[PDB]
């Protein structure tokens, strides 16, 4: 659930440059999160809009 | 000095020369200047007998109910060679465990252990589960025929909702392996493979790695292992590979040959002193790749047709368990059986066959294997044709400074020539090396 | 030239031939054109006695408590020589210490001592504790049994709450050690080895790092290490492993085949000026891996099957603290053995064999160790069997012009080659070379 | 051609030979088909004459009061050549200044001067600091016997809160030292180094980077540097290390050999035109580390136990501060001695012994350096014992054909040869290479 | 801080594939404003929720 | 718009360590969605003590 | 085959062989199998005489104020030969335009331009201003002795607000210099270089780059250069720094050393077809920097202590701009001096020097260099003393098969052998190699 900080001595990235399981699946997550919070702020901002008229 | 094959390479298209190993693997060596020796299998020994029936699995945890022995022989499950019931029969049996739970399914449906009773679980749909195992607090189970997997509550086996279930979207087909890499469950299917992690939430406890799939699917159920922080498996193709950013195939041309003459193929993991061997056993032959030194190898029980050892080192036909202790295969015969030689130009005269082996090692002083013998036989048309073996004595015990040498083996032309060495008794083995031509002294040997 | 064997490789498996290295190391050098020397390790003097039984830990923070040492000799605890009272527990002792407050396991409880009295820990549903460890402001203690660890108050060791408490999801078993790494606790479990970070979270204070799992767990208690940002641990399968991307094993066959006949085994650390050992020690070895030249070698006690030394520099018999000084041991004798041979594809005659070593370099004017002793003895049969013992003498203090020669000798033949040298007298002593057949000149040495 | 010692490579365990670099130190050349020449350092010559007593530190900044000779004698600091008042505290003094504000820590307590009055300033709970530094608009000062430090207001050091403070988590123990890498802070103490950056937060102005620690600690206070954008600092196991990734020893067994035996070690820095030397000082040894040629060199003052020059080009002794120019130390002497040898595996005549170096280059005519002397002695026991010193001459000024030869040399067995050169006139030198019978002469010399 | 951008000529990876100090702690304040941010959504999903009950 | 995930087979760094085209700009997607999505969150605080503030 | 020195090499510590190299630079080649040649710089031809002080900045930009021009001479500023207005400060010349505006900066105060009158600009708290340039959109300007800087508003120099300033916080001392790099700045301060971006946000429109600063500090204003998107600076210890992952120093110790015996230190560029040469300028010397091949050279004008050429083609002691064209400095004298040289283990006899060149494409068929002569001159003590110059010639017009040869030069002992080669004619000049004791044999050439 949590978010992961980067190791120090643990590679994010293979030989050839791509990304490892590890980074891809906490990209992954952060992404996620990303999307998450974005679509809750949205909810804020529309029920907000609807409470805005509500308590006038 | 010629060179032996350090792996079985049985390529019979093309009438390829073929270069067998068979109960010897290559070990690295720090002694010898070559780097590298031939080191033999160790035999079967009993341990245990359980039921009487072939094992279909076998689980020992130390943390798990107390580390007792959880055996499947045939249709019936004994715990410390006590029975405790009936369980189903075809599918191949996979375990899923925890402190005080243990799911065992054979194929048709899943049975609880918890240390007093043996139940059976009631499923959603009373549909067929293939696969059963854990993580992450969770039991999944791969329903038979479909590509949906469901999701047992937390730390419950018993208790299996309709609803918890998740759908790999990317394979059409049903899911058949899973293996648990790194704590999170990877699905082997007819089509793909899927990376799953679990997120946490209590909801949705496992999310699909997206950007991550492999288009090589599964060949069966029981094709998939979990070692050194990685997994093999067996593809549609009948083909070995590991898992990677790119998965590679550690599977030869002869491997993949042997492989698609047999319908039934089962991976599982052996177990040496320092040797990962992940073995794939068909219906006439049971073939092991070394983790360590990335070579194939054959595995053979002298009289029958196959390897005796199983998955989970369980027989295959008694209710036998082995372990590898003393090279007396059974308290039989164990051969040990290796093809060394080279291609020619042209002629070329071999007067002495010499090779570095194991001498005076023998723990019998009153047996017909006081003094053991291994025989040689030379070939020239590549192998196809062979002549007459020839018997080298391994010298007595405490004869540490015995010559295995034949000599004057004669004219060898084009195609080359090819010296196949056999030794079959019950007693240590190692080659080192093979040398044509050897310089004639020593002394007092 | 011989070359001799730079890391003890004593492999029974094959009858292969055994370069065994007796408290002897290689070290790098830059004043050899080869680059690199055999070494003897320091004699074990007493630091000082404390207690009557066997050392199971000692624990010495300048910082902590003002500097005093804690030693657990046999069942109770001392600081500075005083007793202190009775520790409880059978296992490895681990050590957990702030400014002010000190906790020590034994294996079932957790005692502690803040430099007025001892007192017993009072734990959660009264479990036993197999280890303590600290990490970022926190007590860490595994329940035994179970694979779930409890940790402490903030900076307070002596309050431990029952919902205080995580457990490892990805193993259903045990957890069995604790290493404190890069400031962060990992877990070593019987099945798996999890990461686990700070979060700076009060309700929360560490989480488990994702997607990092080594499945080869951990043998048993004690056997985990941390050096240079990573760690060492001994498997499950009786394998030495280090801390990288991916998990490799340091263990050689030899190691491994040694390992697995030992019932017990213990990881722990060695100190030299520059060199780290990773010993390992089972019921008659004790084998050091020095990671910076990445190379095994042997410590031996004379007269005792093991080394005296065991973890932190504490007698394994007697409650006396040994430290590195001088070249004897105990006061007696310190034995440095080691190998050189070479294989020979046909006759070889030895005329000379040179051992380039330091002479003259005895601190003894008069009495036995005047002039020392170093034997060889020579074997053909690849040391299966060895002749008589010829000794010569290292020249007296200041006979630096000394040539280390054992001319005449006969002829070798297949098998090889293979001189056995020790020296049992109780001066330093360095290899630098060993050579057969040299040039024959000189100038009044 | 002879192969001198790079580096100073002086280890006694095992009576190894040792090949000491005094005074020389090797630099890349383009001129010679070697690309390597041992360069002379250059001698120091008084640039103020400050105190009557040792300097203990020395600041320069342009930017800062107007760019002020600040310095700190016995009990004392000096604002350029004035004294400002007297500073209590016994240890390594460290700095801290911004464009109005000075602070000056002694290891006690600390001192603020603003161009106007010398002042102290009072600290939370009136404890002791270590060190003083200054990172990002902060001003940060380690507490004595605690792992906490406390950061000052915005650009203003004479005002520390109590609440102003951080705590070490990873490091029980106390913190001993304190560097600015690329702007942020770094903490070492004596069992872990920290890494922490400025996260623009006025409430909370530094917070540690998690899952970045080193396990080793720093040896005492005033151990640490940074040149090549990266930290030079010594373990609390007497080591040097490198900042990396994972840190590197740099310090080659020798060096730590050394460091054992020395009670109190100090590293700083010293400067040559294109050499970065991180010194590393005892109490009878100064060896430089030269960054861009990775070797380590030693350096010596005539007449003294130790190099005269200290920390910030200051005198161990009298309040000289000191600035590399010319040779002649002091008006005295410089020697500059190393040696080259070969190891050999019978006899050897050694003809002629050539020195291809810096000839004909004194700019004396008429005193007694007008020809310098060059002395060479020969040993064959490894260095153990010596013969008598030759001496050659390296020519009067304008001979820049000289030729620097020693001739009949003898013979030398088995152990090698080893040639020591030492020349200890006011004059410059270099060494370019040695040879061994070489080729015979040419034209009129 | 301002997070920052990703420099074309400066590495984020090591020769080993671990990553260095800057890119480490630049992934250490993107995962904070990302812990930091959804704690005052989550904040103003509660006060929002008693707004709800007490003020209308 | 939307924020990608990193792909198994693809590189996102280049063979001396520096970042691709690719990766510098979805990280720089990513940041940008992190400080709009904060600005968002200071203008609903605001705009919530508004709300406080006309109700009572 | 001799090997001349590819790059300027005049180290005089140590008195080590001097390869320098006057008016020439290495370049790949194809033609011949060495890969590299020697081409000499093109010669000084007339462009622009503007004023009559030195000219101390050149401004060209075809879409800034309608292409024109604009030369700052002696206290003066001229755009088309007209002079605009008496500028004043005694610092390096910046300027910073966009296409409507022009902004000068001396050191003292910045002057603002816009095709109808030049105007001083209003700097908050009238402080000086060291150097100003444009990036995204915004002015930078550096305040004078401080480590403050300032922005202006959107595409407008003329308006500078108080508020609108930013600081170096990790900087205590003043910045120096500002590079734009990759639409960037990039401040260099006396002791650190820092990392700035540009932000979209209006109220504070640039952020540093956290974690990414170089210790190696600016030695003084005008010593930093971007050429491929890197930059080249000067450090505080004189060294040339170029930017890279980790700040490389490109000057070896030759450069440094004779840098330091410079007061003054400038870094410009100069242009040729495909060379980027970042040049130093100096007291008494001005050497150039390959980009291409990564190699030094020095930059000489006939009869002047320094290259006549200074930053943006503009002279020192006159008001001439200078193009490069043909090879004749100033319709003078173009010196072309290189050095070939080889160690040497005894005697060698040295019969033909050949040098393979460019021969008879001399622009003149009367004249004084109808026939060009090529001097060369010979040293066997390693450069210090020399022998008589002897003159060769080139070949007249057409004379494309010249041999250029050097006929029985003699015997050449131990120190080795060097052959200084100078040409000073205005004709074109090209080394391809140096041979010696060539094969005899040609055909009527």
């Amino acid at each position: 659930l949590r978010l992961d900080r980067l190791q120090r001595g643990v590679p994010i990235v293979d030989g050839q440059g791509r990304p490892n399981t590890q980074y891809q699946n906490l990209w992954q997550r952060t992404v996620k999160a990303l999307e998450a919070d974005s679509a809750a702020t949205a909810d804020i901002l529309q029920e907000l809009a609807d409470q805005l008229a509500l308590i006038v | 000095d010629l060179a032996y094959g350090t792996g079985a390479y049985a390529r019979t298209r093309g009438n390829l020369p073929e270069l067998p190993l068979v109960n010897l693997f290559v070990e690295a060596t720090r002694s010898d200047q070559r780097g590298v020796v031939l080191q033999s299998r160790k035999g079967l020994v009993e341990d245990a007998e359980v039921g009487t029936g072939p094992i279909r699995g076998v689980f020992r945890k130390d943390g798990v109910l107390g580390g007792a022995e959880f055996v499947v022989s045939d249709d019936e499950l004994y715990e410390d060679g006590v029975s405790l019931g009936t369980i189903n029969g075809t599918g191949p049996v996979s375990f899923a465990a925890i402190e005080d739970e243990l799911l065992v399914c054979a194929g048709e449906s899943i049975w609880s252990y918890d240390g007093t009773t043996l139940d059976e679980v009631t499923f959603p749909d009373g549909a067929d589960v293939t696969k059963v195992a854990y993580s992450s607090g969770y039991f999944i189970a791969l329903r038979a025929g479909t590509g949906q997997w469901y999701f047992s509550a937390l730390y419950d086996g018993t208790s299996w909702d309709g609803l918890d279930f998740a759908t790999a979207e990317s394979e059409p087909d049903a899911l058949l392996d899973i293996v648990v890499l790194d704590g999170n469950p990877v699905f082997f299917g007819t089509q793909s493979v899927e990376f799953w992690s679990a997120t946490g939430d209590p909801d949705i406890p496992f999310a699909p790695i997206q950007n991550r799939t492999f288009e090589q699917g599964i060949f069966a159920t029981g094709c998939a292992v979990a070692i050194d922080n990685s997994f093999f498996w067996v593809g549609a193709d009948k083909i070995v590979y590991r898992n990677d950013a790119v998965p590679v195939a550690v599977a030869d041309d002869g491997i993949v040959e042997r492989a698609t003459g047999s319908t039934d193929l089962r991976l599982f993991l052996l177990i040496d002193e320092r040797h990962k061997f992940v073995c794939l056993r068909g219906d006439t032959f049971t073939m092991a790749f070394d983790i360590t030194t990335n070579e194939w190898c054959e595995f053979q029980s002298y009289g029958r047709t196959n390897f005796r050892c199983g998955p989970d080192m369980g027989d295959d036909e008694t209710g036998i368990i082995w372990r590898f202790e003393g090279y007396s295969d059974n308290g039989g015969v164990l051969e040990r059986r290796f093809r060394a030689g080279a291609t020619l130009p042209g002629p070329f005269r071999v007067n002495r066959l010499r090779l570095i082996c194991e001498v005076g090692t023998t723990p019998n002083l009153s047996g017909e294997y006081a003094d053991p013998v291994i025989e040689m036989r030379a070939s020239d048309d590549a192998g196809n044709t062979w002549g007459i073996w020839e018997g080298e004595t391994l010298g007595a015990q405490g004869n540490y400074r015995q010559r295995v040498e034949w000599r004057a083996l004669g004219l060898f032309d084009d195609p080359g020539m090819l010296f196949e060495h056999r030794m079959t008794a019950p007693v240590s083995f190692r080659v080192t090396a093979v040398t044509v031509n050897g310089e004639l002294g020593g002394r007092s040997r």
